[PDB]
């Protein structure tokens, strides 16, 4: 990580990146442009404005590359941290764990409780017991850590009223266009917030593409809606202000779906961009979802019946349940 | 320098580097160095150039064009100069005056003829507005004064992009600790169009105010309140008695520590001071253990319960009159009143956030308290929970009496939180009201979504109130009503068939009749009104409720009818018995004794004072007879408008009240016809088209407003025998664009009104009666025609009206609008 | 509502008679409330101790100098080349503040007077000068010092001498240095640069507090002037007067105004360290002084330095 100091004496940081192609990094970064370029007309008659956070990526060659750091955002995993070590100073009043030993701790017993061990494989795991851990850890863990920081942090109910909307949009936002593009490995690393806005902030785009549904776990959550996602949003929880803004989000995209198709298309036949029929086949299923046809033989799924599967799907105890230990589902 | 003064002054070319190239071009190292350690060399340059500048105008008439072909050049090299020096903020004082006053000069002078219209394209001009704004805001009085007079001498003829700025620093300057800076920027900030003012940008200053608050917070406890302190400000903020003779900053200075970083320049806006203060005392209430001066850990509960609990009972019958809260002396009173309602729950808030981080804690955004103070909150914190579950109600009904829905919006939504397990009822109707108020229909679909899962479909009906759907609502209301007493009370409208094409409980009876006349007022429907009033007493005598009134004070309606339909001698016997001042033939007590601090009262005395002044103009009319008392009546008047934009201000609210804005230049415009007789075009409310593209956000009662004050000087003309600006095409702009959004929004009704009043029940009445402007007007009652359900007739209207354009000799945008609407 | 205030001082009240007596009638001012601040200062005949109290506790330039809460000079008593302030006075502000103006040191006046009325009363206006610099030394936060023209080299040769007659890990308060009545040359970079040298090399063995607090530099008085270009910024303020064909409109130097509301910032924020190694309050500073006050008047330092002159 290396620093810039500009001639408005302004200091600009960068992450100097190697051994990576960071290609198609870059053209994620156009499209996501792009999409912000598609909601400046509705923009000038609301006051949350519909935006999609995203930093500036340079490749360097073929195996080098520079990307913008933004600042002042922090991710939610070091508010968890915290909570923990704030816990452990009552223990000691009358180190803290790694996920992973909690998450085994928690699974020892309850596998050894009903003839398997700790040596099975992990595909032949009950899904009662997963089940029965995640709501355990979920009932042991508040869900006010995000909605009381985000309360701490503004100084006047205006202000507070003010972020929780921006907050709300951009997370609609976000979750609308990561599913459309396919966007995986959402860990509480990979998201950051600003408590001076509200607005949400993705990192890592390497696991994009439907490329998370087959790893050594497949994940079967299109975004992040966790406990504490959920809570920050308000008492209705995802039936307010944030089923609207994605139902909205999705009307704009279908809309304007050829100048994403033909951006998808000249980004296929790039000759510097490492895939590596893929290319065609990662084409066709963002053509499938944008034209509603996402999992159905002929029939046309419509806006609201698409946000309410999508939705219904993304926060379903089943799939949260099976689940990778780092992805942390109960937080 | 001195010496050379001499042949530079002189009006007579060539003779070695012009004076003005030496003094311009040459000399520039002074500007760098030697005015660190100089700064008499870098005034005396400045000085010389000033002094020869100034005897040719700053050569202004050798631009947009021998001596001329030289100085053609000069204007622009001057403003440059100007500029890039004005932008530094390391100057000195005696230069950064004499830079002013010669800053004030060409702004002057550059709009003393229409000729120097193009020298405004010039990006010299732009690099000149920049400096001129980047200078004020200063710690100096003087500068800032003279940068706002500056900015408004050439308010006009300038880009928006300076303008939002200009509103910006209008905005923060409007809560300063000196009169004549409040003064001076109320001017300069009613200049500005609305159409601007209004927009959905975001200001800079204010940011920059919450950040400097924020940090503050984030800070360490310093414990340097002493209790002394807390008393006067509680003592202040619960009675009104400060009991100290530029109190704040004076404060805040003592407060401080040397041995051990708000900005300097933000010392003086009382809103950082009163939000300092007011965190200062929670946090010295919560380091104390509670046992502050005022009693024990239990006479200060006791006591804010009280106080609190006095106002949420006054809040629901306004005729209570509580002591220290309703009465003022004069009109500052009832400001300072509004202020301290507005404090209080500020504090508040910021007592149980610290509260909150003492016994449970936060991750960066406030530091932890000593271990003294966590364990005694932690062992009684059932204690402090209870206490907030009790006075939860009373707070929200406290927040919706004061204008603050984001108060009652977060505290109803701890409530229905807490409430995991019929107090819900009336939870639930003030969170929907304060969404309401917000303009937040989404939150309100969800609301009732997430409601219906525990009957409550009326919730439903409130969102469309939320979106300006007046129309709607309205028919709604009525259904729900006659649904929830079985007695038919519907009151005459337009056909239901098109209108829904185009777009129990006691307390919830009351609550939605009262939602429905609110909402027939809106719209401006005096008829509709009296039918709603009608049609509520035959409900109330047909059903013995007892509990069913509405609040609405009718003699103020009926004023407002008898106003706009033309007649005054009905309206000054109407206004005759309102409370507060006696109509015009002391100026300090306008406004009437026990007053609520709620800001309808506010809004509705300063409409009635508004109305008072027209009807005492008409009369005097059919120059110093009526006019020399009526001036200060106004003047008074704007005085008191300015309020609300104040404590909008002193919050970090980010936008500006719609009705409050209004009524402040519709009072500015009323002063200035008096005062002019209408020969200026300063006398008109500035509500142009350019609203259409930049406030699609709001409702339709703005342009309600404005027409109705518009129409009052449009019929004035014919008592004027001078000449007179002209006012029928700045109402028929009005006129139209008001079309334009009540159509928007599925007000047909006030849409067809406001489109036959232009011009000058059923859907075919429509085809019937319609089948500068001409061409848009067209093009309107084509659309208006197209979405009440003629798609046929309002088709074949609009292809005849691209025919007859085509052959137009203009028809820039009408044919091309007409052939892509078809 | 029983929280009002004590009362509002409307004048100062004189805290030593002019026969150098305590009195004891400010005690009903005082309240028992602790982390209370006092100041003092030590001038000559005219340098405007009283105008510099006055504006700094409750008094304002737009204020007619009859209405001050501390007795100025008036135009008709300069004549006789008199003092104005005899003994030490105290008032108390709405911030719970204590103030405390002194009489001129080394004044011939006082000499004059005391002629027409035990060796020589040379020597007993000199005890007198510095029993008062001990008693403010000993029982005050921050002292200013005001000054007429520069480079005195008089004021600190009593100020050091002054901190070895003390009565009694010490307390030490800060010196502020004020300079009233500056003219347009005194605020040049070389001439600031000059002042700092020397007052830096006059209190080279001060062992008072006299760097690092009241930074001229951080009040933006010169925003051109970088903060490296002084060797070590001490705690100097300026003061020039009340509110030229070379340079015509030209002043060379801020408001008045300006400055007397940054010094009374500066001021009323200064630090308050513990005087003793022990809580004390209003009236518990009061008996503290008192009981100072009269220990430091039946003292031995004192009268041997006295008969040794
Ligand atoms: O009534 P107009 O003054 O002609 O407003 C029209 C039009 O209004 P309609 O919805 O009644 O047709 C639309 O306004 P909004 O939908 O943004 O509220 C919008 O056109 P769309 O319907 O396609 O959105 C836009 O027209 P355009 O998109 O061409 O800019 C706009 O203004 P103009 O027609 O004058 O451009
Ligand atoms: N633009 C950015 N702004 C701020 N922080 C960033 C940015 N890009 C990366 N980071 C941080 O840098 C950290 C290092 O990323 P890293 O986990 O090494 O990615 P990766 O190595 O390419 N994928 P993996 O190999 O699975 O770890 C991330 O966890 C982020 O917190
Ligand atoms: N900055 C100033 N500008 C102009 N006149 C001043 C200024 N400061 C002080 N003076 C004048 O000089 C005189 C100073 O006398 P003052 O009583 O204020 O205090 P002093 O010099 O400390 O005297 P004393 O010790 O005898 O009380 C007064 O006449 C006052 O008006
Ligand atoms: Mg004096």
């Amino acid at each position: 990580k290396l620093l810039f100091l500009g001639s408005d004496g302004k200091s600009y940081p960068y992450l100097f990146k190697g051994l990576e192609d960071l290609h198609l990094d870059e053209r994620i970064m156009q499209f996501l442009s792009i999409v912000n370029t598609m909601f400046a007309t509705i923009n000038r008659q609301e006051t949350p404005r519909f935006h999609a956070r995203h930093y500036s990526v340079t490749p360097l060659g073929t195996r080098s590359g520079l990307i913008q750091w933004v600042d002042g955002a922090t991710p939610l995993f070091g508010l968890y941290k915290r909570w923990q070590q704030r816990e452990a100073a009552l223990q000691a009043q009358k180190i803290v764990p790694r996920p992973s030993e909690l998450y085994y701790s928690k699974i020892g017993p309850a596998l050894k409780t009903v003839g398997l061990s700790l040596d099975v494989s992990r595909r032949d795991w009950p899904l009662h017991v997963m089940k029965a851990v995640l709501e355990e850890l979920m009932e042991a863990t508040p869900p006010n850590l995000l909605a009381k920081e985000l309360w701490s942090s503004c100084t006047t109910p205006d202000e507070w009223w003010r972020v929780t909307q921006s907050y709300a949009r951009s997370t609609a936002v976000m979750s609308m266009v990561g599913y459309i593009i396919g966007l995986g490995d959402r860990h509480l690393d990979n998201v950051l917030i600003d408590m001076t806005t509200g607005e949400v902030v993705h990192i890592d785009y390497n696991v994009c593409f439907e490329k998370g549904k087959s790893l050594r776990v497949p994940e079967k959550v299109p975004f992040r809606m966790t406990q504490n996602i959920e809570t920050a949003l308000g008492v209705t929880g995802v039936e307010g202000v944030f089923r609207l803004s994605c139902e909205q989000v999705l009307h704009i995209m279908r809309r304007g779906r050829e100048t994403l198709l033909t951006l998808l298309e000249a980004f296929v036949y790039d000759p510097l961009v490492d895939w590596t029929s893929y290319a065609v086949s990662v084409w066709k299923r963002v053509k499938a979802k944008l034209e509603g046809r996402d999992v159905d033989p002929n029939r046309r799924m419509s806006v609201a019946e698409q946000v309410d599967y999508v939705i219904k799907e993304a926060t379903n105890l089943d799939n949260l349940a099976q689940l990778y230990e780092g992805w942390t589902a109960w937080v | 320098l001195s010496a050379l003064t001499t042949i530079g002054n002189a009006k007579n070319w060539a003779l070695s580097p012009t004076v003005f190239a030496l003094l311009s071009k040459n000399l520039m190292i002074v500007h760098s160095d030697l005015a660190v350690h100089f700064p008499a060399i870098q005034y005396a340059v400045l000085y010389t150039l000033y002094s020869h500048c100034t005897r040719h105008d700053h050569f202004i008439s050798s631009s947009l064009s021998t001596v001329t072909t030289a100085t053609k050049k000069h204007f622009s090299i001057i403003l440059n100069l100007l500029g890039i020096l004005l932008k530094k903020d390391n100057l000195n004082q005696d230069t950064r005056k004499l830079l002013m006053t010669w800053a004030l000069e060409a702004a002057v002078l550059m709009r003393k003829s229409e000729t120097y219209a193009p020298l405004f394209s010039l990006p010299s001009f732009h690099k000149f507005c920049k400096g001129l704004l980047a200078n004020t805001l200063v710690e100096d009085v003087n500068i800032c004064l003279q940068a706002c007079s500056s900015l408004h001498a050439l308010s006009s003829s300038l880009p928006d992009d300076l303008l939002q700025r200009c509103v910006d620093v209008c905005r923060v300057q409007l809560v300063h600790s000196g009169t004549r800076i409040r003064q001076a920027f109320g001017k300069l900030l009613k200049s500005i169009p609305l159409d601007v003012v209004l927009s959905n940008n975001n200001h800079t200053e204010i940011q920059e105010i919450s950040l400097a608050l924020r940090s503050h917070m984030s800070k360490a406890p310093s414990n340097t309140f002493h209790p002394q302190d807390f008393s006067d400000v509680i003592s202040f903020i619960l009675y009104g008695n400060s009991h100290r003779t530029n109190w704040l900053e004076r404060l805040f200075y003592s407060c401080q520590r040397l041995d051990k970083t708000i900005p300097r320049n933000l010392l003086k806006t009382d809103a950082v001071l009163w939000q300092w203060a007011i965190w200062e005392a929670a946090q010295f209430t919560v380091l104390s253990k509670l046992r502050t001066p005022l009693g024990r850990a239990q006479d200060t509960f006791q006591t804010i319960e009280g106080i609190i609990r006095s106002l949420a009972a006054h809040t629901l019958n306004p005729d209570q009159d509580v002591s220290q809260w309703t009465t003022a002396d004069n009109d500052e009173g009832h400001g300072n009143n509004q202020l301290r309602l507005v404090l209080l729950l500020q504090y508040l808030e910021n007592l149980e956030k610290l509260m909150y981080n003492a016994y449970e804690g936060c991750a960066n955004a406030l530091t932890s308290p000593p271990k003294v103070i966590r364990t005694f909150f932690y062992t009684n914190r059932q204690t402090c929970q209870d206490w907030l579950t009790r006075i939860r109600l009373s707070i929200m009904r406290v927040g919706l009496l004061a204008g603050q829905p984001a108060v009652t919006v977060r505290h109803g939504f701890d409530l229905l939180t807490e409430m995991k397990t019929n107090e819900l009822e009336v939870t639930i109707m003030m969170v929907v009201e304060a969404l309401c108020e917000l303009h937040c229909p989404e939150a309100i679909q969800g609301i009732a979504v997430w409601s219906s899962s525990i009957n409550l479909l009326w919730i439903n009906s409130v969102a469309q109130q939320a979106e300006g759907r007046f129309e709607k609502a309205s028919v709604e209301y009525q259904e729900h009503l006659c649904a929830m007493t079985g007695v038919d009370c519907c009151i005459s409208s337009f056909d239901k068939s098109v209108l829904t094409l185009a777009n129990s409980s006691p307390e919830v009876i009351n609550y939605l009749g009262n939602k429905a006349c609110e909402c027939y007022i809106s719209i401006a429907d005096w008829a509709a009104v009296q039918e709603w009033q009608n049609s509520i007493h035959d409900l109330k005598k047909s059903t013995s409720s007892t509990s069913l009134n509405l609040k609405a004070d009718f003699n103020y309606i009926k004023s407002l009818s008898s106003f706009e339909s033309g007649k005054f001698v009905e309206c000054t016997e109407q206004l005759e018995l309102l409370p507060g001042e006696n109509i015009n033939l002391d100026m300090k007590k306008l406004l009437p004794n026990m007053l609520s601090p709620d800001p309808r009262e506010l809004q509705k005395s300063i409409e009635v004072q508004l109305l008072r002044s027209s009807v005492c103009l008409a009369t005097a009319l059919n120059w110093q007879s009526i006019t020399e008392n009526v001036v200060k009546y106004l003047k008074q008047t704007s005085r008191i408008a300015i309020g609300p934009l104040r404590l909008s201000t002193l919050t970090v609210s980010q936008s500006l009240p719609v009705l409050s804005t209004l009524q402040l230049y519709c009072s500015s415009a009323l002063e200035n016809t008096v005062s002019n007789r209408l020969s200026t075009e300063d006398c008109l409310i500035p509500l142009f088209s350019e609203a259409l593209r930049s406030c699609k956000q709001h409702d339709v009662r703005p342009w309600m407003q404005a027409l109705r004050y518009t129409m009052y000087q449009n019929q004035l003309l014919e008592k004027i025998k001078e000449q007179t600006v002209p006012i029928r095409s700045h109402l028929m702009e009005l006129g139209l664009t008001a079309a334009k959004f009540a159509r928007k929004r599925g007000n047909v009704s006030l849409a067809t009104r406001l489109l036959a009043q232009c011009s000058e029940t059923t859907a075919q009445d429509l085809v019937q009666h319609f089948k500068k402007w001409g061409p848009e007007l067209d093009i309107e009652k084509t659309k208006l025609l197209y979405t009440a359900g003629q798609s046929t007739h309002a088709m074949e209207m609009l292809s005849s009206c691209a025919i007859s354009f085509c052959k137009s000799v203009k028809a820039e945008y009408a044919v091309a609008k007409s052939i892509l609407t078809l | 509502a029983k929280l009002l205030p004590p009362e509002r001082m409307k004048h100062s009240i004189k805290l030593v008679d002019d026969q150098m007596n305590w009195c004891d009638s400010a005690i009903e001012y005082l309240l028992d409330q602790t982390d209370v601040l006092v100041v003092g200062v030590l001038g000559l005949q005219g340098t405007g101790k009283s105008m510099v109290m006055s504006l700094l506790s409750a008094n304002t330039p737009e204020e007619d100098q009859r209405t001050y809460v501390f007795r100025a000079q008036s135009a008709e008593m300069k004549e006789r080349g008199g003092n104005q302030t005899s003994g030490i006075d105290f008032f108390i502000t709405q911030e719970r503040i204590v103030f405390l103006d002194t009489q001129p040191i080394l004044s011939p006046s006082i000499l004059d007077h005391l002629i027409n009325n035990y060796n020589l009363p040379h020597t007993y206006v000199e005890m007198q000068s510095l029993q008062i610099a001990a008693f403010l030394f000993t029982v005050c936060h921050v002292v200013i010092v005001v000054q007429d023209w520069f480079t005195d080299l008089s004021l600190y040769r009593f100020l050091q001498t002054a901190e070895m007659v003390k009565p009694s890990t010490e307390y030490y308060p800060h010196l502020v240095f004020l300079q009233n009545k500056a003219r347009r040359e005194d605020f040049c970079p070389r001439k600031l640069r000059q002042m700092h040298l020397m007052i830096d090399q006059l209190m080279a063995h001060s062992h008072l507090r006299y760097k690092g607090t009241l930074s001229m530099l951080q009040c933006n008085v010169f925003p051109g002037l970088p903060p490296d270009f002084l060797d070590s910024e001490v705690n100097l303020f300026l003061v020039p007067f009340m509110d030229f064909s070379l340079l015509p409109g030209y002043r060379g130097h801020p408001s008045f105004q300006s400055l007397v509301s940054k010094l009374r910032s500066q001021v009323m924020s200064m630090a308050r360290p513990q005087l003793s190694h022990t809580i004390l309050t209003e009236k518990n500073w009061f008996h503290y002084a008192a009981r100072i006050w009269d220990g430091v008047r039946k003292s031995s330092a004192l009268a041997e330095y006295s008969r040794l002159l």
